[PDB]
């Protein structure tokens, strides 16, 4: 039978929790990691196709119908929340330092396309594509090139590299003016490289936009043709990998084990333990996602529409690419928020041979989400089936000093994992009392 | 390169067998050994130098929470029970079923009765072969503590796997 005392109890096996669990176990703590659901991943789990029907459709089709049309569930691993990995991002820097690269294989994403006047254009990957792209005239490209030289050459501690600009005092629009960049170029650099979901960054200081733009460029440099990576067999592999890191170093894992009751300490309100069908387990603190403590969570105001579309064919005007990101900036549609599309396919063992997965997502701003995404649906051509779903974005009410209930944030509508790792670094400090400094294993 | 797995109930001695084979060590300490991800060891098969890549379950079998990446691309799978614990024997049929789903029927299996040194035995060597024969896979009775037929486990499995690789090579009839 089982130890009941742990240094840390972690609830739910989403990527945020799993990364925390792994790092804590590596640190020497004794983690117990429980999940009410019968599988790894939480809200960002990759699920089979039948499960996709069970989750999002009103009248699921027969096994027999599904299988002739789409094939057997073991070929399908479909992300519930679309994300990519910045090549030089922080999640990959964690993957490397923790050696979880051993439990996950990556392909490069084929490219990034940006939307204009109803047509998608490829973001240039090298000089040949730069030269032949019709997004910028000859001389705009030069200024653009002089701008990008500045992003690399800029060194914080050498004023002579700044070209007369201060990232704290100048706005990004003021930086853009300095280099002579017209508004189309601003949109390009802002929505396609810095990856902002609206134009508010223009009036805000430059610093954060600079950093994000430097990250893009650094991510394209590392392996080449694009800034993104994607795990074979779906995003679900990421949490599983960290779960193993945790297990290797001492962690205990229970799935399909609902939390019958949370236990708080007498008078104090702080966390004591939890009560499961496998007995009762105690720890001085708990790390959990918002579905385990709804009352200690508040909405952030945002709701996100997520549309999963199965195609029989490559996306139009993408040179038959195997993977793809489409950015539809808001200015092009009269919105407050960009629309995103992520495409992956049988090349990543996420669906049966011949199919393509296209996951459209955006922040809802009307009372009819299905209509908001229509411009994106037109880009895909013939769609075989749509799985629609809305999710509300929660965050913790307090930081967990009062109660030792340290909650994670819901996964947001950004295209990559940079913000998720920001949540991890944060939650780590709140729990440990120390910054997350990275050790090589 | 060969990906080898060791599967079975907690407590049967999977991590000891692995550590004995690679390092030539046994830790009696009643604890689980933690800290093991995979070991590497070169084996010699009929002149051919074959590297075995041996992956530990890291205790995830304890509540049936084994990661998919563990199973993927496994060429050999050692199923292990404790000869002193009848339940670990009964459950082998269940492990067999599971492994054959996840390894996708391409892996070569092998049954191992561990802790053959103990006098508190409750499963005979003959019982173990009955089940091994029933499932279509070879049988070895081992002790990680005393080094009883531990090497034979890994050589037997490596040899069967190379047999299948070698008989699937296209013949150069041309030259
Ligand atoms: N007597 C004896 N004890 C063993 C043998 N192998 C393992 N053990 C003991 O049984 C326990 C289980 O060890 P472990 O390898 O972690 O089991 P696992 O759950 O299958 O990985 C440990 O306390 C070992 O010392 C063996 O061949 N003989
Ligand atoms: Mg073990």
């Amino acid at each position: 039978t089982i130890d009941t005392d742990y240094d840390v109890i972690v609830l739910g096996t989403g990527i945020t929790e799993c990364i925390l669990s792994g790092l804590l176990s590596v640190d020497g703590k004794k983690v117990l990691h429980i999940d009410k659901q019968d599988h790894y991943g939480g809200e960002a789990a990759s699920v089979t196709l039948s499960q996709l029907y069970e989750k999002f459709k009103q009248n699921p089709i027969s096994k027999e119908e599904r299988e002739s049309k789409f094939g057997k569930d073991r070929d399908w691993n479909v992300d519930l929340i679309p994300k990519f990995l910045m090549a030089n991002g922080e999640l990959t820097n964690i993957l490397i330092h923790t050696d979880v690269t051993r439990y996950v294989d990556f392909k490069q994403v084929s490219g990034s396309y940006v939307f204009k006047q109803g047509k998608i254009y490829k973001v240039p990957a090298n000089e040949i594509e730069a030269i032949s792209s019709p997004l910028m005239g000859i001389f705009e490209k030069r200024r653009m090139k002089k701008f990008l030289e500045w992003i690399s050459s800029y060194k914080e501690d050498d004023l002579s590299t700044h070209q007369g600009l201060d990232l704290d005092k100048n706005t990004m629009d003021e930086v853009y003016y300095k280099f002579g960049l017209g508004n189309s170029t601003k949109e390009f650099i802002g929505h396609a490289m810095a990856l902002w979901t609206n134009d508010d960054y223009l009036q805000q200081p430059a610093r954060p936009s600079f950093e994000r733009i430097l990250l893009y460029c650094q991510s394209v440099a590392r392996y080449g043709k694009s800034p993104y990576l994607y795990p074979m067999y779906g995003l679900g592999e990421l949490p599983q990998g960290f779960a193993r890191l945790s297990a290797i170093y001492g962690g205990t894992y229970m799935l399909d084990t609902p939390i019958d009751e949370v236990l708080y300490k007498k008078d104090t309100g702080k966390f004591e333990g939890v009560k499961t069908k496998l007995g009762t387990f105690k720890a001085p603190l708990v790390i959990a996602d918002p579905t385990y403590f709804p009352e200690k969570c508040k909405s952030t105001g945002q709701r996100v529409i997520r549309a999963i579309c199965i195609l029989n064919h490559p996306v139009p005007n993408t040179s038959n690419a195997d993977s793809l990101q489409i950015i539809i900036p808001q200015s092009q549609l009269g919105r407050k928020s960009d629309i995103y599309v992520a495409i992956v396919s049988d090349a990543h063992n996420v669906c049966s041979k011949g199919h393509y997965l296209a996951i459209i997502s955006t922040i809802i701003e009307t009372d009819k989400p299905h209509i908001e995404l229509e411009p994106a649906f037109k880009l895909l051509g013939p769609i075989e089936e749509k799985f629609m779903g809305i999710a509300e974005l929660f965050e913790p009410r307090e930081d967990g000093s009062k109660d030792n209930i340290y909650l994670s944030r819901s996964y947001d509508a950004s295209s990559h994992f940079e913000s998720m790792t920001d949540d991890v670094k944060d939650i780590y400090f709140r729990v440990t009392g120390h910054p997350l400094v990275l050790k090589q294993r | 390169i060969m990906k080898i797995l060791l599967i079975g109930d907690s407590g049967v001695g999977k991590s000891c067998l692995l550590v004995r084979f690679v390092e030539d060590k046994f830790n009696p300490s009643f604890i689980t050994t933690i800290g093991i991800d995979f070991k590497i060891k070169t084996v010699d098969i009929n002149g051919k130098k074959v590297k075995l890549q041996l992956w530990d379950t890291a205790g995830q079998e304890r509540f049936r929470t084994i990661t998919t990446a563990y199973y993927r691309g496994a060429m050999g799978i050692i199923l292990v029970y404790d000869v002193t614990d009848e339940r670990t024997f009964t459950n082998i049929k269940q492990w067999f079923k599971t492994v054959n789903e996840h390894a996708n029927d391409e892996a070569q299996l092998l049954l191992v009765g561990n802790k053959s040194d103990m006098e508190t035995r409750v499963v005979t060597a003959d019982q173990g072969e009955a089940l091994a024969k029933e499932l279509g896979i070879p049988f070895i009775e081992s002790s990680a503590k005393n080094d009883d037929n531990v090497n034979e486990i890994f050589f037997t499995l490596a040899k069967l796997i190379q047999e299948k690789i070698d008989s699937n090579k296209l013949v150069g009839v041309g030259n």
